[PDB]
């Protein structure tokens, strides 16, 4: 689980922000367990990896992306013309280790919602309830280490 | 007491019922007796401040 | 009427005289044809209230409360067509185009603003007998709208057929099993349509030149913001005028 | 809505909506844009393809479109926030 | 403006005065604070 | 059920006690609605000892 | 065409606001004399209150 | 009313004496001083320094 | 004697704590109104229609604001270039939801703004200055009357109108780039020209007058105390640097002058901001700045990007997001 | 009870420049 | 509303006549060279 | 839960009326030293 | 949500420094009101 941790984007230390304070585990909560690694298969079966936000993007389009780069499926956001949708693309999600060890979700409201937590590196169950922590991620003692010893000099 | 109270030239005090559930702001018609020391009168407060 | 007829475009812009429905003049009969078709319905409300509890001298029973309307000049509808149906025992109207919608908002005491869309549209009316008189009464039931059509975008940039569905600015709330269902209800944009019931009463007719005209009464249902909040009932009163053809 | 079903049956499955579809949906059909798609989107809510011989107004040119592509065309539930917005939804190229 | 006011004086505080005063603020810190934490 | 003296307010039982029941927001105390309680309201009284 | 006329006449029109501005600071002052400078000798500020 | 076109704005007949009494109620201070002067007495300068 | 000579005199007499001269007579009345109603608008003022589509935008204190978020919201786009008086709008709360006390504050505020300057005028006529203080003040108020008057006109609607505030003016900053490619146009670069410059005269000529200053104390006071006010000896060498700046450069780029020198300073900036001004203006009746979009192509024709190219894919984010509502057909024409 | 402080800083503000054009320093010769 | 547009048009014309009169007011004389 | 009000009172009514009497201790000692004349009045 | 912590920043960061610059005040015209020797140095 240590392992997996290291791979989520709240812990980058560039993530957080000025004039938040306080610990990361303000940010979402202490973190419980490993939900587990979730894989997408469309209806044709292929591996569909979901694209991850990189550190400048605070908000970032859900992509699934092959495994040669074509865009095979997202979530839309004008839902009119749309070409690329989960409910087209049939896009299933299946876990593997963690707490959801072998389960399988299939419908387009479920998998929506582990579209979105995929792009954010590994998947946690959190405890948000004891810090009162709000939703916005804060930055690791690295990152204020290098603020103040940066301003400083 | 003449004109703010007695709502000659004013609105007046806010008076009620003995159980609070009806009050309104009206003139108050000073009570010159022995029944303007009552406290619980309002015509008590307009005959004071006007004698 | 044929009074403001008389006037050009440049007399009467920047007056407020376009809002303002025609007065009839005068009372008699006239007797709606087979093909008889409705032409210049205008409604328009001169004063609104909205159900609220009141506070009487001990009791908190819902009444209304009176409102300013602040949506300056635009609550007055026009154009209203539609065929006048001959039934056997009462005579009938549907409407069928014109501007049958005018979005306004009132203010309340305390400070609230309560935006209403002010609709005929699916309108049934029914009334007492066949020929217009000074004592017709007809009314029926309307369809309303939500105040919003599906692809508007509220702040955060969240609609019913367009924009995200999640808090966009901030992402870690779709962490864990339960994502963000707690703040489920204000993802969710749902499309609303309510039930209005508007009662019309002819009072005053040319039949000379064939145009009605008379005070009507109408409820109905303020808008939710897709489901953000609990509506609230909204009476509205005014005088109406109509052409019969 | 978060989670609408039949989002491909509007613009992009190939195989359209009729009472939800937008009227660009049927400019890929060739024959159909605009007057037969017009009448089409126009009127109220169809529960099948047979309904849309029952359009006043039509043809036999504008039965003859309709009877190329019926396989194509197809009918749903009619979701109210998409019905208002079948003549211009605010899409534009 | 007028003249100069005659009623000008001068303000002492010796440093003995100063520890009673600050030893008197801090003990009714001390004091009245468990109640305001309540 | 939940008057001024629930809500903790001091002086505006005392705006409320010589005749003031009305406010620029358009409610009162006594409940009954105002279209214009003029200069004298609980926003006029405050924003006149501020002056 | 008229974005060419209401972006140059009016551009003029701000300049010739300044030539108000300038031609009569200057036309006032050299009707009265110290358009010049001030005088050494005869300072105006000398001889007024004191400043507050 | 907004868009009339009435003159300075006068919609109602009341907002004329309030026009006439504030141009005249300040002509007549000013005519207190620079009113009943000599019409006819000139300069050369650019500027005059006749009275107060 | 007379009444009106006594009050003339009082109301010219450089003898008063703040001179209040014949400008003062429309600058104090108009700014005491357009400060009094701002500070009430931008503590307590409810949420204000701006797109005219009846979605309210908060923006005073009392509804959930700060300092940086808080503003006064520009009036409605319902109304758009028409007056909206306080008797012109049969309610004080039909006057506060369609962005009332915009043009309240603003058309007081460049009617005092013009009155300050000509008052400027006036006390350097009575104390003998020569007089052109208030052509260096017309800068700002060319720039003033550029995104609160001109701005609105050329687009037809105080709605454009630039937002009291402070995200508010990042707010009107971002569209007027969107729009009008502002960074683009030769007068916004005449401009950042003019207080780059601006910033570097101003601490090039503190310096050196700050370097070459004479000994006057010692090294426990102050450097600031030898200067006695009033005093008729010249405070520093300006010979010293003048010779420091003639060997920092060359010899003949350094003004001897110290009239030609602090002429430069008032110079380059003010006539910066004027062209800078005129820069809104003719981009309020859409002469927009430059554009080399698709400019550079190859022999066969395809469009070879440059940095306009990307400096306009940033412009299309912002054009195809502000007033996500208001619009329903395909230009912005407003 | 945030915007409470706002204010406070605002008119706060308000004070010491009033004090600062009213109550300054008056300079003078000798 | 036409009561408070009375009061307007009283302060606007007495300030703008007093602005109107001061330079009627022999405005050029009032200079520190002489009178 | 504590009201959080009470370190607004708390840490005012320590600051403010301990600093004020530190105040009048300090412009005593630059009037002894104001009189004094030597070193330090200026 | 506000941090209530904030209450404690501002509030300090505005009384204490702005309390110490009113305190080389005081005692700056101490030292002018000592040196002067009437009615005030004592
Ligand atoms: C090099 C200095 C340094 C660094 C890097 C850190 C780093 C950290 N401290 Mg720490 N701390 C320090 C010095 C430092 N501390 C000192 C000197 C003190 C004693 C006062 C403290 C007291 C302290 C406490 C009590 C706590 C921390 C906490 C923390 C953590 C989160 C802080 C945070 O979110 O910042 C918040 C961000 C800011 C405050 C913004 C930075 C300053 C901005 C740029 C403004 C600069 C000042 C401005 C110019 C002046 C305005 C004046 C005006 C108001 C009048 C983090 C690991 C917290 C924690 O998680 O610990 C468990 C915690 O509870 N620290
Ligand atoms: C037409 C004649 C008239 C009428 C009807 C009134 C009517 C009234 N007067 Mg008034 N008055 C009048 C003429 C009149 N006045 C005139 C001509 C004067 C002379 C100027 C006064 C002077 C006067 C005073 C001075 C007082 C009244 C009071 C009252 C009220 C009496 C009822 C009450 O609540 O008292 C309640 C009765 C008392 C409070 C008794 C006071 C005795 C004190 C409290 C004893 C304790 C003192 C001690 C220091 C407290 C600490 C000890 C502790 C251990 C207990 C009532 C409104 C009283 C009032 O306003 O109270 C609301 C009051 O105090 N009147
Ligand atoms: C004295 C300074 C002054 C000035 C210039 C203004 C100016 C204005 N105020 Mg304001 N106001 C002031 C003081 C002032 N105010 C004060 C002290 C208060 C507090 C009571 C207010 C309160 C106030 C409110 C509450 C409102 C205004 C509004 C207005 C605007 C329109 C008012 C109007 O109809 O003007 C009347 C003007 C005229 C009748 C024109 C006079 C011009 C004369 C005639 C000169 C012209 C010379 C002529 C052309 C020569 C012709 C020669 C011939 C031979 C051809 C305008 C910008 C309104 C506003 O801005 O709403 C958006 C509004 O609602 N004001
Ligand atoms: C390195 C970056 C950079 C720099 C240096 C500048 C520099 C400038 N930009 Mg620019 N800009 C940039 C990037 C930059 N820009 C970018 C990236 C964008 C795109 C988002 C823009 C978009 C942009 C716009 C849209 C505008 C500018 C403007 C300006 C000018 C601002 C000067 C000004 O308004 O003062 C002039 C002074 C005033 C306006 C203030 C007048 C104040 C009056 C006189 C008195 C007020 C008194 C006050 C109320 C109370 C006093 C205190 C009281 C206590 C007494 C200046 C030339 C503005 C411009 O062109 O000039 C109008 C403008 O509108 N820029
Ligand atoms: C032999 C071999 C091996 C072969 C190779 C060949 C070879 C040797 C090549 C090398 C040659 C080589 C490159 C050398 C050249 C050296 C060179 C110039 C390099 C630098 C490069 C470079 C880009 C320089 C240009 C930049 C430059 C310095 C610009 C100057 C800018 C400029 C003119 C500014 C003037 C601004 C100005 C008017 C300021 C005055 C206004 C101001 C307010 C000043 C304040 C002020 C001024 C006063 O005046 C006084 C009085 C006072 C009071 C005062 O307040
Ligand atoms: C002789 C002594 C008389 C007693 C002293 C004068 C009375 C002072 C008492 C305080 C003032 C009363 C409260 C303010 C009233 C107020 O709200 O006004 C408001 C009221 C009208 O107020 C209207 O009220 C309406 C209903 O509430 C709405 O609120 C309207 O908005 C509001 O305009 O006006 C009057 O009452 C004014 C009269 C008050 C006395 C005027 C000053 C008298 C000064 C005379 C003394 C000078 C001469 C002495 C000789 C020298
Ligand atoms: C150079 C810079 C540009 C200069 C400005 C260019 C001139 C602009 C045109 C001016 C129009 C003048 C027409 C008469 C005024 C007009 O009708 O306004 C009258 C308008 C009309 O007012 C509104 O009219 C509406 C009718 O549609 C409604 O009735 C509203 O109730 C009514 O308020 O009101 C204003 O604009 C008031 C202006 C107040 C400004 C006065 C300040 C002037 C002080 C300057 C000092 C005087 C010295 C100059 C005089 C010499
Ligand atoms: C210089 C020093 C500056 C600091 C002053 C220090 C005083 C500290 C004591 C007062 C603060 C303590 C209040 C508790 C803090 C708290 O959070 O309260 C917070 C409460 C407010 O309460 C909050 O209210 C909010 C909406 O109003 C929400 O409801 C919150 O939930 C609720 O907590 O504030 C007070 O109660 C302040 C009261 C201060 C006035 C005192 C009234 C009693 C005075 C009687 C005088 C008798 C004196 C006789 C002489 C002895
Ligand atoms: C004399 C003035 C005395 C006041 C000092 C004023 C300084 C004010 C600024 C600091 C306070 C602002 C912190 C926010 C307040 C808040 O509630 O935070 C509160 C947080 C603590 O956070 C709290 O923590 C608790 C458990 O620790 C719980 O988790 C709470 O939920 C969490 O909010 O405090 C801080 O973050 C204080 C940090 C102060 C240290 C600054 C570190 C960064 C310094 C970098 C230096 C670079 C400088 C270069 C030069 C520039
Ligand atoms: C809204 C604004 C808020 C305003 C608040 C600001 C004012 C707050 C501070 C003022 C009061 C200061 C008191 C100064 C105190 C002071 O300076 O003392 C000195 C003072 C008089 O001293 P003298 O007359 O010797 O003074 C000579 C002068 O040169 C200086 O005063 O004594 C008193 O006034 C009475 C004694 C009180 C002394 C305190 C005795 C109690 C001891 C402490 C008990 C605690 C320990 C308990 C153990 C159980
Ligand atoms: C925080 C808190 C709070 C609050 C408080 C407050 C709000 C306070 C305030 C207070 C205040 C705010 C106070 C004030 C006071 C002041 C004073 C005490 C002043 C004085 C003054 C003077 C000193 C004057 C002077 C002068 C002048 C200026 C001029 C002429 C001369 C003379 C001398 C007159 C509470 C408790 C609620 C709760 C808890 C916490
Ligand atoms: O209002 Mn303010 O922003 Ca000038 O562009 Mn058109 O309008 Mn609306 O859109 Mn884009
Ligand atoms: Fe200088």
């Amino acid at each position: 689980d240590k392992l997996a941790f290291y791979d989520y984007i709240g812990n980058n230390p560039a993530k957080g922000g000025l004039f938040r304070a306080g610990p990361m585990n303000k940010g979402d909560g202490i973190a419980e367990a490993w939900l587990g690694h979730p894989i997408f298969r469309d209806k044709e079966g292929r591996e569909l990896t979901v694209r991850r936000m990189p550190a400048f993007f605070e908000t970032f389009p859900v992509i699934l992306v092959d495994k040669d780069g074509i865009i095979r499926a997202d979530i839309p956001f004008r839902r009119a013309e749309s070409k690329y949708s989960i409910e087209q693309v049939g896009v299933t999600v299946d876990f593997y280790g963690g707490k959801l060890n072998g389960q399988t979700f299939k419908d387009a409201p479920t998998v929506k919602k582990f579209a979105r937590k995929a792009q954010l590196g590994e998947v946690f169950e959190f405890d948000r309830t004891s810090l009162e922590s709000d939703g916005v991620f804060r930055s690791s003692p690295r990152g204020w280490y290098t603020y103040g010893h940066a301003n400083f000099a | 007491g003449a004109f703010h109270v007695t709502g000659l030239f004013g609105p007046g005090i806010w008076v009620s019922d003995a159980y609070g559930i009806t009050g309104k702001v009206q003139p108050v018609a000073p009570a010159w007796g022995a029944d303007g020391f009552n406290p619980f009168n309002p015509g008590g407060i307009a005959a004071h401040h006007i004698a | 009427k044929s009074q403001i007829n008389e006037l050009s475009y440049l007399q009467v812009k920047g007056t407020g005289l376009a809002n303002r429905c025609a007065e009839v003049v005068g009372e008699d009969s006239i007797k709606p044809k087979p093909g008889a078709k409705l032409v210049d319905m205008c409604i328009e409300p001169k004063a609104w209230a909205v159900e609220e509890e009141v506070g009487k001298a001990g009791k908190t029973e819902k009444k209304f409360v009176n409102s300013k309307v602040m949506t300056r000049q635009t609550y007055t509808l026009d154009a209203i067509e539609g065929p006048i149906t001959v039934d056997g025992g009462k005579i009938t109207f549907n409407e069928k185009e014109g501007i049958d919608y005018a979005a306004t908002t009132v203010q309340l005491p305390g400070g609230e603003r309560v935006p209403f869309l002010f609709t005929v549209k699916d309108l049934v009316a029914k009334g007492n007998g066949d020929t217009f008189k000074p004592g017709f009464q007809m009314g029926g039931d309307f369809n309303t709208p939500s105040y919003r059509t599906g692809l508007f975008l509220d702040p955060k940039g969240r609609g019913g057929t367009t924009g995200y569905d999640m808090a966009v600015a901030l992402p870690a709330l779709q962490l864990g099993e339960e994502g963000d269902a707690e703040l489920f209800g204000e993802n969710n944009k749902v499309f609303d349509i309510t039930q209005g019931r508007i009662e019309m009463e002819v009072n005053k007719v040319n039949a000379e030149d064939s145009e009605i005209g008379g005070v009507f009464v109408a409820t109905q249902l303020s808008d939710t913001d897709m489901g953000s909040k609990t509506p609230k009932k909204v009476l509205t009163k005014g005088i109406f005028y109509a052409k019969v053809d | 809505v978060i989670d609408y079903e039949n989002i491909g049956y509007l613009g992009g499955s190939s195989i359209v909506d009729i009472n939800n579809a937008n009227v660009r949906a049927y400019l890929k059909m060739p024959g159909m844009y605009p007057t037969v798609a017009g009448k089409i989107v126009s009127h109220g809510p169809y529960s099948g393809v047979a309904d849309l011989y029952k359009i006043p107004g039509l043809s036999s040119a504008e039965a003859d479109v309709i009877k190329k592509y019926e396989s194509r065309l197809t009918a749903k539930t009619p979701s109210p926030d998409y019905v208002i917005d079948r003549i211009n939804n605010g899409l534009y190229r | 403006m007028t003249g100069p006011n005659p009623n000008k004086q001068a303000v002492e505080l010796n440093r003995t005065s100063l520890y009673w005063g600050l030893l008197l603020i801090f003990v009714l810190a001390v004091l009245f604070s468990s109640y305001f934490f309540n | 059920l939940n008057p001024m003296w629930r809500q903790g307010m001091f002086v505006m039982p005392f705006m409320t006690r010589l005749g003031i029941t009305d406010s620029w927001g358009g409610w009162s105390i006594t409940g009954e609605s105002v279209s214009n309680p003029g200069i004298w309201s609980f926003e006029g009284v405050a924003l006149s000892h501020i002056i | 065409p008229r974005s060419w006329l209401c972006c140059s006449h009016f551009f003029l029109a701000f300049f010739f606001l300044v030539g108000h501005w300038w031609h009569s600071g200057r036309a006032r002052a050299a009707a009265a004399g110290f358009e010049k400078g001030i005088n050494r000798a005869n300072e105006p500020v000398l001889s007024m209150r004191p400043i507050d | 009313t907004e868009g009339t076109n009435e003159w300075f704005g006068v919609d109602d007949l009341r907002l004329l004496a309030v026009l006439f009494l504030g141009h005249w109620a300040i002509l007549s201070l000013w005519l207190g001083s620079y009113g009943d002067s000599n019409e006819d007495e000139d300069f050369f300068g650019e500027i005059d320094y006749s009275a107060r | 004697v007379s009444l009106w000579e006594r009050f003339c005199a009082w109301i010219t007499s450089t003898e008063n704590r703040l001179y209040i001269g014949w400008f003062g007579c429309l600058m104090f009345p108009t700014l005491l109104t357009a400060t009094s109603c701002f500070i009430i608008a931008f503590i307590a003022a409810p949420p204000v229609d701006i797109d005219g589509i009846r979605e309210p935008v908060a923006g005073s204190l009392l509804y959930g604001n700060n300092i940086i978020s808080g503003a006064v919201v520009p009036s409605s786009n319902a109304i758009g270039m028409h007056f909206y008086p306080i008797w012109e709008a049969a309610s004080i709360d039909e006057w506060l939801y369609n962005g009332g006390p915009y043009q309240l504050i603003v058309l007081h505020f460049l009617l005092g703004v013009s009155a300050y300057m000509g008052r400027e005028w006036e006390l350097s006529y009575r104390l003998g200055m020569r007089p052109w203080i208030f052509v260096a003040f017309s800068a700002p108020v060319a720039a003033a009357s550029a995104v609160f008057l001109v701005y609105p006109i050329g687009q037809g609607s105080f709605s454009d109108g630039m937002p009291l505030g402070i995200s508010g003016t990042f707010n009107f900053m971002l569209v007027f780039q969107a729009e009008h490619n502002i960074l683009m146009h030769p007068f916004h670069m005449a401009g950042v020209a003019g207080v780059f410059g601006g910033s570097l005269f101003s601490a090039m000529h503190g310096s050196l007058v700050t370097s070459s200053l004479i000994r006057e104390t010692t090294e426990n006071e102050s450097t600031n105390y030898g200067y006695k006010f009033g005093q008729e000896e010249e405070t520093y060498n300006i010979v010293a640097a003048h010779g420091y700046f003639g060997r920092l450069i060359f010899q003949y780029a350094s003004f001897n002058n110290s009239r030609a020198l602090h002429f430069f300073l008032a110079l380059w900036p003010v006539v910066g901001i004027w062209i800078t001004s005129m820069g809104i203006s003719t981009m309020a009746f859409n002469l927009n700045g430059f554009n080399f979009n698709q400019s550079v192509v190859d022999s066969q024709g395809r469009v070879i990007n440059t940095w306009a190219d990307i400096l306009n894919r940033a412009n299309l984010g912002i054009e195809v997001m502000h007033e996500r509502n208001a619009h329903n057909f395909p230009l912005d024409l407003a | 009870m945030e915007a409470l402080v706002y204010t406070f800083l605002l008119i706060g503000t308000l004070m010491v420049i009033f004090f600062a054009v009213f109550f300054r320093e008056t300079p003078r010769i000798l | 509303m036409l009561t408070l547009k009375i009061l307007v048009y009283t302060t606007v014309i007495f300030f703008v006549s007093l602005f109107i009169f001061g330079f009627l007011s022999s405005d050029p004389s009032r200079n520190p060279n002489r009178k | 839960e504590v009201q959080f009000g009470a370190y607004l009172a708390v840490l005012l009514g320590t600051f403010l009326p301990a600093l004020f009497l530190v105040n009048l201790f300090i412009q005593t000692e630059a009037r002894k030293a104001g009189k004094a004349g030597g070193q330090d009045s200026d």
